[PDB]
């Protein structure tokens, strides 16, 4: 049993017709102090998987090292390491899910919420969640922390059920994700303007976008707001 | 205090109440009468926290005696029981509530019927053929459920009461030093001196 | 829960209720609170559900192994002590058990052992265990004799559970009867309390307090 | 919360962020923490929103009644009325208030009233959760008798840093200028102050 | 410890075609110990019926209180109080004890004598009004009652059909609750006749 | 302090017919006041004509189902591909649960299938391993809403025959698979109305001698 | 609970869902959360239901007497001030979280109120357990100079976000529009996207199914003449 | 369990031990023998937490019986008491200590003297003319202090023991359902079947 | 505690105060918080004195053994050994360490290791109770590729403010310069840095 010290906030994601999108801001908070401003919380595994992590950063860095070691180990005595016997999103997830549940069962959890986004060998979209308790679930849209409360409602308006996935293009999906990140910046007190975004497509592969910023923000209406009720000046 | 029982038969109400008073480690007394006569045809037994029991019982007694003198008339058991309930229902939301449970056995001279009322410290009133407070009911109710019939005589009621006390003396951990038994009927209140 | 067992002329009567509760919620009315350890041995169930199930089935495995090894029926004393010694190892860990181990052998005759999750192991003639034990004791103590017929002994057990089922909120559902002789136990049916109450009330003249 | 008041040559300027939080949720991103208790006596509010509003409403009432009887009250007087409420009700209040005002006789004045209910007259004052991160900056960069433009830059840069590091601070930077000329409201948006 | 589940009990109400029904169990207990099988929880002031679950002392106290208030109402107004008006009186009376409340779950049922419209309403322990079209539930087996009513109920039932529905809703809910049962009563209410039926149920 | 348990909501329902058995469960997964997934399968085909669901804390639920599926696999390896009977599966599950008696799988488990005589069977488990064969059982969040309805409409409790007035009970006539599915759908529709953790979708698994069939129905998404 | 308020060109609109809950159980499926303080001042309430009702009635009553005393139509700031001071006095124990809106001779107004007595001003606001789902929609689609039709659409969409995504909210959408120089229109059940489907079976019982012990006529009439 | 007494007279040791076993609310048994014979001339009575008492007593019994067989010799009461003390003194610092108090009455055949040892669950041993555990001593020691004389006969010892039990039955709140009395002397151990 | 490490053109400089406190009592006013784990790999210590000493001693041992087998270790390697101890023993440790070192290949590097045991490579790092008061100042005044004299002034001014505001910081300002030229120790007394 511990307490999280340096923490990362929301990770958000969704499926679209040819793949999956995932995103997370670049902040490492120390309580209310916005301590570290250059923290990458999306970690790619090969060219077909991106693992997005929230919660304790020291535990994130440990998981990052486990995944790095997983790639090394898979290559050992494996002539098809870059082909048929490459690491799948489903393999990477199940491994993490096993570790997370084992650690909670020893009363010494990895204090995180994780989303594994990727595309499988047969082109199928993979998107599944796991957290410190070992709880797992899948959905057309997935989000952690504040994203669960604010991002999902917006993303579910695009893809409300399974049959909405083929009808959703990559442009429409990315637009929705970027909008959700703006909303989170308006409303989450432990978020930052800077974020990373990753697209995993069955045709165009893995596109990893760094140093993105929230833009087109509405603040002008603030000038008209005066006092808390009766004040006019 | 500990065990208080009540049973209503054809033409009377019978109340049985333990004699023991225990202050923690020792039994200070083995002849204590846990009852007060409220009016000539109404008797109240009681059990609860020390001090509060007698204080409450005597306070009720004084109030009913005052009513009797003012109106030159005896209140019905139903009326007395309602007064007692209200006092306890008032008490439960006070600064320091009366921690007292009571049984009210009375003979209504107007209707020519015996009546038994069970009231707990919260002010929860029920009219019953037979009743008890505390753990007494846990041992005795199964016997009363089997044997009570509503046309019993007073002698049959005492025999069924003896069977209850015998079960209590067999299965209860505490020695309650026997019971004082009192009968309430058309002629008033009397004590059974050999039980 | 109300479970009882008593020794008499004809052997042992065992009677239990059927109710299981989670708080005020009635989880089940069809619980088998008597465990058939073998054709000759019965165990009653009271307290926490699984503990008594799990360890009394386990007890049956130990008894079977004993008589495989020793070529002889296990004594009630030995069978009860295997269970009591086992739970004593777990004392403190939080097991919740109150049971009667009942049997009939040549060397012992009809025997009942009260076994307990605090480690208690008591031999005796009459035992009632559970939240409604006090209600059942009343009927037993006043009507119990050694010279009871198997028919009358069965009824007394049935009636004592009914008494508790009526008053105790955490007892009820139905009554399971068993009669234990030297040649083994004999099941005497499931009796719904809903039907048994009205039947007994009418025929026995009891429960005049209740309207029917 | 990041709030501050700074005296300068022509008077005094109050400055504040616009973020109100319920834990990590920003309940209001465009809050007005600069509030008016008299024509040229304003205050900055930190701590409980309910408490500081209740206090500010009572003070405005007291000063309105003072004005009707004895004419315009001093800034010191306003600070004393704030203190009296904060001190006497210290057990039930969570309020950190900065009082700033402009007289013609006394010119610009700043009084800070922390949790206890004590009063401290200062050349400039900082308060709120975000103030911790700018003690170093403000101490190094404050000068007495600055110009209006210099003081606006000092507050803008200071609160910019406080917002950058404190999660409980954010949104727009509101300011209120108090001089002989009158009362001027200023607003500065994220795109402006983040690139500083 | 929890005041609302020391004594136990339930009440349910339903609307039908030109009629309403209200029903309750008869149990009063001291936790596990069953004390009384004749503790009726439905009372009536004129043509307005009130069921009350929860702590029994408060059930009794409130009945006496509303009898008190509806009697004064009638003397001054020169007419019987209507269900809609009584509902507001219950709410007012409960809320005045906001920070020292009666631990109860009241249920109002009746037909407006002028409009002929069937009316039911429920409350929490502190006055909030739940005015449902279909049904109201209250007591220690309210979850069970919600499940029964939600499936068994259909609108515009005739009085004799409505009786069967509400009776089966109560009985089967009570049998899944340790602190409810020991008898039951059902009131069928029409504009100018009210029938009261005691139900035969298991006594454990 | 770290709390190793959580509550993922959901509700499940098992009913045993004369020559069939159904195990149903809603597809909604939640924490607190948020929806995690509107379609997260909860009832699983475990092989050997056995269906299983472990409702409550989903992490423990998944772990248990995973270990039982594993147990079926090794039962085949160790005992010459013998079919694991429903009664044997039940006893095995008790030992899986009791193995963690002092750090329990926080779930309400239900399995369904056919017994060795071909008759419908349902078994029910508490978190620490106590089990019992049953004709009817609901588990999870809205179990208290559903069970009383099933006592009335499956076992005809408190129902009697008209004209006799309480003397003659309603006879316990057998229900078809079409009749059971109707009662399952109405049970979940009703539960969805009054329980916030129930909704989105209903997935039913039907077990007969022919095998395991699936049916899906929409539920209210609010 | 999801409640919102949205300013527009010539007035203000408020909306709310219709679900009330005791723990995980739904107590009422069609609850009314839009309260009338005065003819053209309405507020929506979240939190403890008895409190939002009671505090609205009390202030609404005093507002009516104040309006009669002054011979003036009531103002939103008066309702705001009276509500906040009442709630502050009770130190948060009266659990009323309100969105107060209305039109008066000063103009159109929109405020929020929390239980401890703090107030906030805004063009768009949301309160309750589904406020985050609603606020997400508001932050995505709100603009300056909304029309009446656009504001109603935005308000109901924000409630829908709460209905679908928040377990504390559900059922229907209630709306109330308050436009300047017009009567306030209260649109009860403006949307109904949660009608229950037909049941598979009818559960109407055969008459005589239930066992009865006794029957009797209840005397509801008064003591009779003659 | 509850009351255990012991008295050493001229030529014997007498142990008295209550018969009641109570499981919270009910008295499950009224004929329980709270004693074990460790050897032909050594008897141990016991009282403490449920289960632990019998488990400990039988464990000691087995060990002494093992010693007797191995050496073909009976250990002295002093030796047995020291063994028992050490087991309890070991127990008190264990993971889960034996919650058991004991009296050891024995007749030493070498010295031709009766011996009574009182040992509590901590392993606190004292040799005494008369002893008790729990609240038993609070009532009885004043009578024993007055009447005890060490040249008492066994019949005089039983009479003084009756006086102790009578005081316990008068002033103790709990009904312990009488006592089983056993005598240890040169001829061994026997039970007084009428007491 | 006020500690910081800053990279610059020629390498890296570590800086620290000298105050050790037991509550409000200054147990040592001349403490050396800049400690050597290798010739040109040093660290700044904050948190528990016992824990950070125990850790630093173990790290020095590990790097001494590394050197004997594999030659001079990198700064990254040293940071990893610190992390491994801090992360794996997070439940029992209270240690906030900044690791700074000079390679010829990598030049000056700074790694900060906060409570959790995470690692963060940065151009400069601040830590300790007193660092809170200089986030604003340091962010505004740090530039990359500063000179030695500029970096000494930056650290001197920064820690001066941290000392001024933090009661847990005080005494002398110690510094350690790490370049190709070697290792230089600097000290600055109160009379010097207080008048800044
Ligand atoms: B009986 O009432 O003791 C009964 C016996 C058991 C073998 C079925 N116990 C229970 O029903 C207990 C509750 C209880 C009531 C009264 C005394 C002791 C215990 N039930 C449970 O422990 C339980 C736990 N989880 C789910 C359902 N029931
Ligand atoms: B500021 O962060 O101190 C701010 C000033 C306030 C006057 C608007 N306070 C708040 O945001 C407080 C919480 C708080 C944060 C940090 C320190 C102290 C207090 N918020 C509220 O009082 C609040 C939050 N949600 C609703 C209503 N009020
Ligand atoms: B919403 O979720 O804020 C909603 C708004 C209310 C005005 C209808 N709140 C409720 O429904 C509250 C939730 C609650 C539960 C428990 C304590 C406090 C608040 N419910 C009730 O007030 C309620 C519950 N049951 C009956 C009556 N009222
Ligand atoms: B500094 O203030 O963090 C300092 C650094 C330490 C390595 C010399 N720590 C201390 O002075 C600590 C107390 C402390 C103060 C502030 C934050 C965390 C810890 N002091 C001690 O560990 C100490 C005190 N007295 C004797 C021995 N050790
Ligand atoms: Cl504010
Ligand atoms: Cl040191
Ligand atoms: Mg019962
Ligand atoms: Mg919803
Ligand atoms: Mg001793
Ligand atoms: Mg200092």
């Amino acid at each position: 049993t511990q307490q999280p010290i340096v923490t990362g906030t929301s990770v958000i994601s969704m499926k679209y017709d040819n793949g999956v999108i995932i995103a997370a801001d670049n902040l490492g908070s120390y309580g209310s102090l916005l301590r570290f401003n250059g923290v990458e919380r999306l970690i790619p595994v090969g060219d077909n998987t991106v693992v997005g992590i929230s919660g304790d950063i020291s535990d994130m860095q440990h998981i990052e090292r486990l995944l790095k070691d997983l790639v090394t180990e898979n290559a050992y005595d494996n002539p098809l390491a870059d082909a048929e016997e490459a690491l799948e999103p489903s393999y990477i997830f199940e491994y993490l899910a096993t570790v997370m549940y084992q650690r909670r069962s020893k009363m010494n959890p990895l204090w995180n919420a994780i989303i594994v986004a990727g595309v499988q060998s047969n082109g199928d979209q993979f998107l599944r969640y796991v957290n410190l308790l070992g709880v797992t679930y899948s959905s057309p849209t997935l989000a952690t922390g504040f994203g669960a409360h604010m991002a999902n409602p917006l993303l579910r308006k695009v893809v409300d059920r399974e049959s909405d996935i083929p009808k959703t293009t990559v442009q429409v999906a990315e637009e929705a994700i970027v909008n959700a990140m703006r909303v989170l910046y308006y409303r989450d007190a432990r978020s930052s303007r800077n974020f990373s975004l990753a697209i995993i497509d069955k045709n165009t592969g893995l596109t990893f976008k760094k140093n993105l910023q929230v833009e087109n923000m509405k603040w002008d209406f603030a000038k008209d707001i005066k006092g808390y009720g009766t004040q006019k000046i | 205090m500990d065990i208080i029982l009540g049973i209503r038969v054809q033409d009377s109400v019978i109340l049985a109440s333990s004699k023991a008073v225990t202050r923690g480690i020792s039994v200070l007394k083995d002849s204590d009468d846990k009852t007060r006569q409220l009016s000539p045809h109404t008797l109240m037994s009681f059990a609860g926290e020390a001090g509060d029991t007698v204080q409450f019982a005597e306070y009720i007694q004084a109030n009913i005696q005052l009513y009797s003198i003012r109106e030159d008339y005896e209140l019905s058991p139903q009326a007395v029981s309602s007064f007692v309930r209200q006092e306890l229902a008032k008490s439960i939301r006070s600064r320091r509530p009366y921690q007292v449970n009571v049984l009210i056995g009375g003979y209504d001279k107007k209707k020519n019927k015996p009546e038994l009322y069970q009231i707990d410290y919260l002010g929860t009133k029920v009219e019953l053929p037979y009743g008890a407070h505390g753990y007494s009911g846990f041992y005795t109710f199964s016997l009363l459920d089997h044997h009570y019939r509503p046309d019993m005589t007073t002698e049959e009621g005492l025999d069924l009461l003896k069977l209850c006390v015998q079960e209590l003396e067999k299965r209860m951990p505490m020695d309650f030093k026997g019971v004082i038994v009192k009968i309430v009927d058309k002629d008033g209140i009397r004590q059974v001196d050999d039980f | 829960t109300t479970t009882l067992a008593f020794r008499f002329q004809g052997g042992i009567i065992v009677a239990v209720d059927s109710r299981a509760t989670a708080g005020n919620w009635v989880a089940s009315q069809t619980v088998k609170k008597v465990i058939e350890i073998n054709p000759f041995l019965l165990g009653t169930m009271a307290g926490g559900t699984v503990d008594c199930q799990f360890w009394e089935t386990w007890l049956g495995s130990q008894c079977r192994l004993h008589e495989l090894r020793e070529k002889e029926r296990i004594s009630v004393a030995a069978a009860s002590k295997i269970l009591s010694n086992l739970v004593y190892q777990y004392k403190g860990a939080g097991l919740s058990m109150g049971t009667m181990i009942c049997g009939y052998t040549r060397k012992e005759g009809p025997t009942i052992y009260y076994v307990d999750s605090d480690g208690t192991r008591l031999k005796g003639d009459i035992f009632c265990v559970g939240s409604g034990q006090t209600f059942a004791y009343g009927v037993l103590d006043s009507n119990y004799k050694w010279d009871l017929s198997v028919e009358d002994a069965l009824y007394l057990g049935k009636r004592s559970i009914l008494a508790a089922a009526h008053r105790d909120a955490y007892s009820g559902g139905s009554v399971n009867l068993y009669h234990v002789t030297e040649d083994g136990w004999i099941y005497h049916g499931n009796h719904d309390v809903g039907e048994l109450f009205w039947k007994v009330k009418e025929e026995e003249g009891s429960f005049n307090n209740v309207i029917g | 919360t990041s709030i501050m008041a700074v005296t300068f040559k022509d008077g005094v300027i109050l400055g504040a962020d616009s973020r109100t939080t319920t834990g990590a949720y920003i309940a209001n991103r465009v809050t007005d923490k600069l509030t008016r208790v008299h024509d040229k006596i304003w205050c900055c509010r930190s701590g409980s929103a309910a408490d500081t509003q209740a206090i500010a409403d009572i003070v405005q009432y007291h000063l309105e009644l003072y004005t009707s009887q004895y004419g315009t009250p001093s800034t010191e007087t306003a600070a004393s009325v704030f203190k009296e409420l904060c001190y006497e009700n210290k057990d039930n209040l969570t309020a950190g208030i900065i009082v700033a005002g402009y007289d013609d006789k006394n010119k610009g004045e700043v009084y800070t009233i922390p949790l206890g209910g004590s009063v401290h007259k200062l050349p400039y004052a900082i308060a709120g959760s975000g103030s911790t991160f700018i003690y170093g900056y403000c101490d190094k960069n404050f000068r007495e008798n600055m110009s209006k433009e210099e003081t606006v830059d000092f507050i803008k840069h200071s609160l910019s840093q406080a917002i950058k590091w404190d999660g409980s601070s954010g949104g727009v930077i509101r300011m209120v200028v108090l001089t002989a000329a009158g009362v001027e409201r200023l607003i500065f948006y994220p795109d402006e102050y983040e690139q500083l | 410890s929890d005041p609302s589940s020391i004594n136990g009990g339930i009440v349910v109400a339903m609307t039908g075609k030109d009629c309403v029904a209200i029903a309750c169990d008869l149990r009063l207990g001291s936790q596990s110990l069953g004390v009384s099988n004749k503790f009726e929880k439905i009372f009536h002031y004129g043509h307005v019926f009130l069921g009350i679950t929860g702590l029994a002392t408060d059930v009794t106290t409130l009945n006496e209180m509303f009898r008190y208030k509806t009697n004064l109402y009638k003397l001054k107004e020169e007419r019987a109080i209507e269900p809609e008006t009584f509902t507001q009186l219950v709410s007012s009376s409960l809320y005045e004890r906001r920070f020292g409340p009666y631990f109860v779950g009241p249920v109002v049922a009746g037909i407006n004598s002028k409009s002929g419209k069937p009316f039911i309403a429920g409350f929490d322990l502190i006055g909030c009004i739940d005015e449902a079209k279909d049904f109201i539930v209250s007591g220690t087996a309210s979850d069970q009652l919600f499940g029964m009513c939600e499936s068994l109920y259909e609108p515009n039932l005739e009085p004799e059909d409505l009786f069967e529905t509400i009776s089966q809703a109560l009985l089967n809910a009570a049998d899944r609750d340790a602190l409810s049962g020991w008898g039951a009563v059902v009131y069928i209410i029409k504009k100018d006749e009210v029938v009261k039926r005691y139900l035969k149920m298991r006594q454990d | 302090q770290f709390n190793p348990y959580g509550d993922n909501g959901g509700t499940i329902l098992g009913i045993a017919g004369e020559d069939f058995a159904v195990l149903a469960g809603d597809t909604r997964n939640i924490t607190d006041y948020s929806i995690n997934s509107r379609y997260e399968p909860k009832v699983f085909d475990c092989g050997d004509n056995i269906v299983m669901s472990a409702n409550g804390f989903a992490a423990d639920g998944d772990a248990l189902v995973k270990r039982f599926k594993n147990s079926v696999k090794w039962y085949h390896f160790d005992h010459n591909d013998k079919k694991l009977s429903i009664n044997s599966a039940a006893r095995n599950i008790q030992h899986l649960l009791y193995g963690k008696r002092f750090f329990p799988y926080y779930v309400h488990t239900i399995i369904a299938g056919l017994d060795e005589d071909g008759k419908g069977a349902v078994y029910s488990f508490d978190p620490v391993g106590s089990y019992e064969r049953e004709q009817c059982r609901a588990g999870g969040a809205a179990a208290s809403l559903i069970m009383p309805f099933l006592d009335n409409q499956v076992n005809f409790k408190n129902q009697y025959e008209p004209g006799t007035n309480g003397k003659v009970k309603k006879p316990l006539k057998y229900l078809s698979v079409e009749e059971v599915i109707k009662l399952v759908r109405d049970s979940f529709t009703s539960a969805t109305e009054r329980h916030i953790q129930v909704g989105d979708g209903l997935e039913i698994l039907i077990v007969t001698k022919d095998g395991v069939r699936k049916e899906f129905y929409e539920l209210k998404r609010d | 609970t999801t409640i919102v308020g949205v300013k527009f060109n010539n007035g203000v609109v408020i909306a709310a869902d219709t679900r009330s809950t005791q723990g995980p159980i739904v107590a009422d499926k069609n609850c009314a959360k839009l309260h009338r303080i005065s003819p053209k001042i309405w507020c929506a309430g979240a939190g403890t239901a008895a409190d939002t009702e009671a505090v609205t009635q009390l202030i609404g009553s005093n507002i009516e007497l104040h309006s009669l005393y002054t011979s003036r139509e009531p103002r939103v700031v008066s309702a705001l001030q009276m509500l906040k001071q009442h709630l502050f006095k009770y130190q948060g124990h009266i659990g009323a979280y309100l969105i107060v809106a209305g039109v008066d001779p000063t103009g159109s107004h929109l405020f929020s109120i929390h239980a401890h007595g703090s107030t906030d001003v805004g063009y768009y606001l949301s309160l309750g357990s589904g406020s985050l789902a609603a606020m997400a929609v508001l932050e995505s689609h709100w603009k300056q100079d909304l029309t009446k039709e656009e504001a109603i659409k935005l308000a109901s969409d924000a409630i829908q976000a709460g209905i679908w995504n928040d377990l504390g909210s559900g059922s229907n959408v209630d709306v109330c529009v308050m436009e300047i120089g017009k009567d306030a229109e209260y649109l009860r059940n403006y949307l109904t996207p949660n009608v229950r489907e037909e049941k598979q079976k009818s559960y109407k019982f055969p008459r005589g199914t239930t066992a009865v012990l006794k029957e009797s006529i209840v005397n509801i009439c008064d003591i009779q003449e003659e």
